């Protein structure tokens, strides 16, 4: 049914924005690692970026992709600037968190929660 | 052991806590202090029990000491009243 | 009108569960 | 009851920190004028509306009358 | 390999189930007699075309949709399974 | 303007809910039932959407009940089945709608107990 | 125990409510003076800049200051968020409420042009509820953490969030961690089941 | 259209003639403050807290007893009907003892609220209060009756729902005390409901005396598994342990009432409970060990043993989801020796057409029946909330009840046709007197309790009953959707088992002994190590260590219905869903997963890996398990009879006797009950 567009009209039109963000992030990862004295490698980080831009790679409601960009850009602003410290950026890497197993037998074997 | 049990089993690892320390346990058990009290004899069938006070004690409830078979016990003070 | 007496908490609760104790002698 | 106490708002010109400081010092002085009236004219009465549905019943009442115990229990819980 | 049971899931009131229902009223009483103790669990469908499942030797099962399949057809379909 | 789209408006990616709390979690739209202990029917009129019950365990030090289910104390309150199914679908949770159970009309008469 | 009130106000303001509804028929959906003697003009989201400009700059209704901009979230309503703008007229010593409705994915305009007070409040509404304000200079998180994911004041967000922080020696940084609370928050179902006679 | 029109403060609703003024307010939506009026209890008018003012009328009328007339406008929030409540509440409170912080119906008080909403801000009673003498009505009800507002709900329930007229009012004036004149305990099932029905906290529950306070209790809506009526219930859990189970209303199954067993056996749920997976070790002692080790003990034996050497004796409270996970596993090693402890005669269509084994007439049909011939059961102690059904329909309607069993206390006036299974043949012949009584019945029903079927001639008893239902149906010419034959169960996991395709009775395991048996919550003595192959490898899958645990090579602890989102189904096939009120204790896990996991260690992995998937599996085996709260009607009876006619069996002269002869028989009947300290206290009180 009809819906007002947030910023883009067709999913294709919007994707134009999604790519104009990917590029931005990609061209920024290198800078961050150095500026925030992060320890992860440029390649490693750039991987994360794709992962995320990829995680959201299934929605088709332009309005949603028009919205995730914005949220997305905002996250650059902060990261481009150093408004975010090392702690903030490094949180995208679950360094301490032990990744949860997924195998049923691997979960049944630990924790009553599914 | 507290008036409500709680005593840790010898094997319980929850005992390290008290090592180089000790256990806060009140020696004055109210199960016994209230038993060390004279049953309040009364003349009337029913009696009050403001908790030995007006506004400084417990809500005021009237107890039916009607059967010598049982000394009414105000649910608040645990005071037995002997008809 | 270093001290050893340090408050230490409990779980003053009477343990709220009871496990089957397995049969003492085999069958 | 501010409608019953008399005070002068300290407005200022040249909106600059100083004028704002001077205004804050005046309001302290004007508040002493309002505190002066409140001590001089405070009425005898009770301090809380006493429909027990809104403000909790008095300590003696809740310990002697059932309607007050119910109103204290419900209001606090 | 070896039929172990046959569960006939038939909607209760629909054109599709129609006839399947007939099979039961016309041959179940006999099928059960003919090849008894063949678990034949007739159960109910829910706006899902009638189907006939059938376990075999080792956890194996086969489906045959019989939506709008007529009576005689069902009859044979059952006979085909218990070949 | 007025672009047209055909989604169930899944804002699952705008919500910000960790995947595992948007994937393995079942909301249960239902109109709360009455507290048999009381006869007030004012707490059985609005549809609630509560989530699944996960581990409630014991804090080793003090014996308190601890939990790791962030969405445990969550009881969203709607006003109709339609508006609850919509929110759950909107957020990407799985639902288990339960139809309302209003008492049917039972005829009561004073004199009846005087017949013989 | 019954408020000392003036009926003059109810009437005077009611009359202004009809005035505003007559002057702006295209955007105002419902105007009502509540019994608290306050006024509420409910406008279609498109009327956010027209309705507020008329009130900021009209001789018979000057509403110069924006007291606050907030968004109640009623999850049931289709358009959940109900942005509410409270405005004050120093000239006429009266206050007005203009409230409009916005959904998760439909942004409403920004009044920063009409009142520069809103530059910050609109950022807080985005951070707290996720409503987006069109052509708003510098919209970005005012209150939440730099990396916070999720809009907190939404009724569908867990009180205590999903992440907490701690210092991990092994990594020498303040690391996040899925929330484990040592005492869940007892949720009390305190709400009587006997309704009050209206 | 006999609607008559009456105004509720103007809404002008239209109502059937004979609806009370209180009822008229309800449909508009207004609530008259009420005490002593309960929907399923007779109107008494004792409190008169419901006085309202119909319009242009001289005095206030009692909304509970006044039939609304034509065009009377009720004014429920008038200046008068509030002085008629502000002044009654003055009285109820005047003689009331202020021990609200003792009264555990603290937040569950219909008398503080109504005081706190419709009553008065203050008190004018400056005089002396009264006090009554606490008596002992049993070990389940704590009657601190100085609390009583003489609302006579208790007296009525005790006399109209439970037929036990032991309670009564004694004395007149302000010392009318509603307690048993002589101290005789109120011993009956349905007893605990008095707690829930007394709005005052005068008599409340003694086990749940002071463990909690209602605002804290988190309330999860689930299903009764203790009995096969499948009564709806709400499990009130605080900080993760169940504190009380109280009824929640289901019009058809339990309409606001639950049994004494399924309300005080929540305590049994918390002890003797299995938690860690022990494995026989050393000299034979069971030794706690990790799942991985305990599961491969079982998996290794399973791979070694072929079909018909592996068997499962399930039974009791196991859910449908575990029952399909245990069948799917043992078929993946080709043994279909899966069985249940309660023997349902399969010498017929057997488990195959649900019409066979399901109360066909629903519980709610007992209200429309005309004559019920209960044969073989003491409905009272087997399915109490169905005994109540026949209680209400014998009182408010006119059911003629007839029992072919032991003459037993049935809380109603039954006709004892006799204690002999063969007299069933007598009615089929038309020889016995009640043969005409039924002939006179336009809607008759026959009930055969599984407790009979469990005897050796149970196959013959079912066949004999089916013959009589056949000609009862022919002679009455009863309509097809009216269904005379139904059979009620007393085990929660029977109907579902039978539906999923589990074959009833351990008769098959008896003839060929399995090398390995996976008892699934079975605490029955149906087979014993003594009756098994020398190897006798057997692994208990359950929650409480009772009979199957100490004779078990492996212990795989499971959960209970308070601790899993499983499905159950009562006797007329209404599938229902238990919700997880508390996470399962210790290393204990959900029953379906233990078996999915054992299958993964075994290597014959089951297809589903999440519970929605197991629900999808259930849809394949039996499709009316995926469907909740729905009873389906396809009476495939006629063909059932044809096979019954083929079956020839002898009904032995031994009288058919229900195992639960008197109420001590009833209290302790299952693991979760036999472990109950409250049930144990109840048992000794009777003895
Ligand atoms: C190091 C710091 C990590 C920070 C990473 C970054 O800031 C966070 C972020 O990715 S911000 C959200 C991005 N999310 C979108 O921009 C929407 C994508 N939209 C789709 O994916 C569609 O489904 C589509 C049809 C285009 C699929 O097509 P495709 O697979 O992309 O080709
Ligand atoms: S009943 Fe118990 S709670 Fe209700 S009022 Fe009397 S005392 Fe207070
Ligand atoms: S006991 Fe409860 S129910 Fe029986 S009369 Fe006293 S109050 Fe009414
Ligand atoms: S409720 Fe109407 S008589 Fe007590
Ligand atoms: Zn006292």
């Amino acid at each position: 049914t009809s819906v007002k567009p947030i910023f883009s009209r067709d999913l294709n039109e919007a994707k134009r924005r999604v790519r104009e963000l990917y590029r931005a992030w990609y061209r920024e990862v290198p800078n961050t690692v150095h500026l925030m004295q992060l320890d992860i490698t440029v390649k490693q980080g750039r991987d994360k970026v794709r992962e995320m831009f990829m995680k959201n790679a299934h929605v088709t409601d332009p309005r949603v992709v028009d919205l995730l960009v914005i949220k997305g850009k905002m996250e650059l602003q902060e990261t481009i600037k150093v408004w975010k410290q090392r702690t903030h950026v490094m949180r995208f890497f679950h360094e301490t968190e032990t990744p949860r197993p997924k195998d049923f037998l691997s979960k049944f074997y630990m924790g009553h929660d599914p | 052991i507290t008036h409500t049990g709680q005593v840790y089993d010898e094997k319980d690892y929850r005992r390290v806590r008290f090592v180089d320390r000790q256990k806060e346990v009140n020696e004055n058990f109210a199960i016994d202090l209230i038993a060390q009290q004279p049953v309040n004899e009364v003349e009337h069938r029913i009696i009050a029990c403001d908790g030995g006070g007006g506004a400084l004690g417990h809500p005021k409830v009237y107890i039916n000491l009607d059967k010598e078979t049982k000394t009414g016990t105000c649910g608040y003070c645990g005071l037995q009243f002997k008809q | 009108p270093a001290t050893p007496e340090q408050y230490v908490p409990y779980s003053t609760t009477r343990k709220k569960i009871h496990e089957w104790v397995p049969p003492s002698t085999p069958y | 009851v501010y409608d019953q106490v008399e005070f002068d708002v300290p407005i200022g010109s040249r909106g600059d920190c100083y004028d704002r400081y001077l205004c804050r010092v005046e309001e302290m002085r004007q508040s002493l004028r309002i505190i002066e009236q409140c001590l001089n004219k405070m009425p005898p009465g009770e301090i809380k509306v006493d429909d027990a549905k809104v403000s909790p019943p008095k300590r003696a009442e809740m310990k002697t009358s059932m309607e007050s115990l119910i109103h204290h229990f419900k209001l606090y819980t | 390999l070896g039929l172990r049971e046959i569960r006939v899931h038939l909607c209760q009131r629909s054109p599709g189930s129609q006839g399947v229902r007939d099979f039961i009223v016309q041959r179940y009483v006999e099928l059960k007699k003919a090849h008894p103790n063949l678990p034949i669990l007739i159960r109910e469908c829910s706006e899902v075309q009638p189907k006939l499942w059938a376990r075999y030797a080792f956890g194996q099962e086969k489906t045959v949709s019989l939506n709008n399949l007529s009576a005689d057809e069902v009859t044979r379909a059952m006979q085909n399974v218990l070949s | 303007q007025l672009i047209t789209v055909d989604e169930k408006l899944d804002i699952t990616t705008l919500t910000g809910v960790p995947e595992e709390h948007i994937k393995t979690r079942k909301v249960r739209i239902f109109v709360p039932a009455r507290n048999n202990m009381q006869s007030g029917v004012n707490n059985t009129k609005k549809w609630k959407m509560e989530f699944d019950t996960r581990e409630r365990w014991e804090n080793p030090l003090m014996g308190w009940a601890s939990t790791a289910d962030p969405l445990s104390n969550m009881v969203l309150t709607f006003s109709a089945k339609e508006d609850a199914i919509a929110f759950a679908e909107k957020n990407g949770w799985s639902y288990d709608v339960e139809e309302k159970k209003v008492p049917k009309p039972k005829s009561k008469s004073y004199g009846a107990n005087f017949s013989w | 125990t019954v408020r000392p009130r003036s009926d003059v106000t109810h009437k005077q303001l009611s009359a202004f409510g009809e005035y505003v509804a007559e002057i702006l028929p295209k955007y105002v959906q419902q105007v009502q003076v509540s019994c608290l003697d306050e006024l509420e003009i409910c406008i279609h989201p498109d009327g956010v800049i027209p309705t507020l400009t008329f009130l900021r700059d009209h001789t018979n209704a000057q509403f110069k200051s924006l007291a606050d901009l907030t968004a109640v979230d009623v999850p049931t309503r289709q358009n959940r968020f109900e942005i509410v703008y409270n405005l004050l007229s120093l000239r006429f010593n009266s206050r007005i409420r203009v409230k409009t409705y916005a959904d998760e994915l439909t942004p409403i305009d920004s009044i920063v042009s009409v009142h520069i007070a809103a530059n910050w409040y609109e950022r807080e509404v985005w951070d707290m509820f996720g409503v987006f304000f069109f052509n708003h200079p510098d919209l970005r998180r005012i209150l939440t953490d730099y990396g916070f994911e999720g809009h907190p004041f939404r009724k569908d967000f867990p009180l205590t969030g999903y992440v907490e922080l701690r210092y991990d020696d092994e990594v020498k940084r303040v690391v996040a961690e899925p929330v484990e609370l040592a005492q869940e928050f007892r949720k009390f179902d305190l709400n009587s089941p006997w309704e009050a006679f209206p | 259209s006999n609607l008559i029109e009456v105004f509720v403060d103007g809404q002008s609703v239209m109502v059937e003639p004979g609806t009370t003024v209180l009822q008229a307010c309800e449909k508009v939506g207004m609530q008259i403050p009420r005490f002593c009026y309960h929907e399923r209890l007779s109107v008494a008018g004792n409190c008169r807290m419901c006085l309202v003012e119909i319009e242009k009328a001289p005095k206030v009328v009692a909304a509970c007893a006044m039939p609304v007339m034509k065009g009377w406008n009720i004014l429920t929030n008038s200046e008068k009907s509030k002085k008629a409540r502000e002044g009654v509440m003055e009285f109820l409170l005047a003689n009331h003892p202020l021990d609200c912080p003792i009264c555990d119906q603290g937040g569950e008080c219909d008398l503080q609220d109504q005081s706190m909403m419709f009553g008065s801000d203050r008190s004018r009673f400056l005089e002396g209060k009264r006090a009554v003498e606490d008596k002992n009505i049993g070990p389940l009800v704590k009657t601190i009756m100085t609390r009583c507002i003489q609302c006579t709900r208790c007296i009525r329930f005790a006399s109209e729902i439970a037929g036990v007229d032991d309670l009564g009012t004694t004395g007149r004036g302000n010392d009318m005390q509603v307690g048993t004149y002589i101290e005789k305990m109120f011993m009956s099932e349905l007893s605990g409901n008095v707690i829930d029905i007394c709005p005052v906290g005068a008599l409340t529950s003694k086990p749940y005396a002071f463990t909690a306070r209602p605002w804290e209790t988190r309330k999860t809506e689930s299903i009764d598994v203790m009995d096969a009526v499948g009564s709806n219930i709400v499990v009130s859990t605080r900080t993760g342990e169940v504190m009380r189970i109280l009824p929640r209303m289901h019009e058809d199954i339990n309409e606001e009432w639950i049994s004494d067993k399924t309300r005080f056996a929540y305590d049994g749920l918390k002890r003797q409970r299995l938690t860690e997976p022990m494995v026989r070790n050393e000299k034979g002692l069971l030794t706690y060990t990790s799942w991985e080790d305990a599961l491969s003990r079982v998996a290794g034996m399973l791979q070694n043993f072929e079909g018909n050497a592996v068997a499962a004796i399930a039974g009791g409270l196991v859910d449908a989801e575990a029952l399909v996970a245990l069948k799917d596993l043992l078929n993946k090693v080709d043994s279909d020796n899966l069985c249940t402890e309660e023997i349902f005669p399969t010498e017929g269509a057997g488990t195959d057409l649900r019409s066979n084994y399901l109360l066909n007439t629903t519980i709610a049909g007992v209200e429309e029946a005309d004559v019920v011939l209960l044969v073989g059961t003491n409905p009272r102690f087997e399915a109490p909330l169905f005994n109540a059904r026949i209680r209400k329909s014998w009182l408010h309607n006119d059911l003629k009840v007839a029992l072919i069993g032991s003459p037993v206390d049935l809380t109603y006036r039954y006709d004892h046709l006799g204690d002999s299974p063969k007299i069933l043949q007598d009615i089929a012949s038309g020889r016995h007197s009640f043969c005409e009584v039924l002939k006179d019945a336009k809607k008759p029903m026959v009930v055969l309790g599984s407790s009979a079927l469990q005897r050796d001639d149970g196959a013959a008893i079912l066949v004999a009953v089916s013959n009589m239902v056949q000609k009862i149906r022919v002679t009455t010419g009863v309509a097809a959707e009216w269904k005379v034959m139904n059979i009620l169960h007393r085990i929660a996991s029977q109907v579902a088992a039978l539906d999923l395709g589990y074959k009833p009775g351990v008769e098959a395991i008896r003839k060929n002994p399995p090398k390995m048996l996976f008892l699934l919550g079975a605490d029955g003595g149906c087979i014993t190590r003594q009756d098994l192959p020398k190897d006798c490898f057997i692994v208990y899958q359950g929650h409480h260590g009772d009979v199957g645990a100490p004779m078990a090579d492996v212990i795989l602890p499971g959960a209970a219905y308070t601790e899993k989102s499983a499905t159950y189904v009562n006797t007329e096939g209404r599938a229902q869903q238990t919700k997880v009120a508390v996470t399962p204790p210790g290393l204990a896990r959900e029953d379906w997963k233990i078996i999915r996991a054992l299958s993964e260690i075994a290597g014959i992995t089951l297809p589903y890996d999440t519970l929605d998937q197991v629900r999808n599996r259930l849809e394949e085996v039996s499709p009316n398990l995926v469907r909740y709260d729905d009873i389906e009607e396809t009476n495939y009876f006629q063909q059932a009879s044809e096979l019954a006619k083929l079956v020839n069996q002898e009904v032995l002269a031994d009288p058919l006797v229900p195992p639960q002869l008197t109420i001590k028989d009833f209290y302790m009947t299952d693991s979760i009950s036999r472990a109950s300290q409250t049930m144990a206290k109840c048992v000794k009180a009777v003895t």
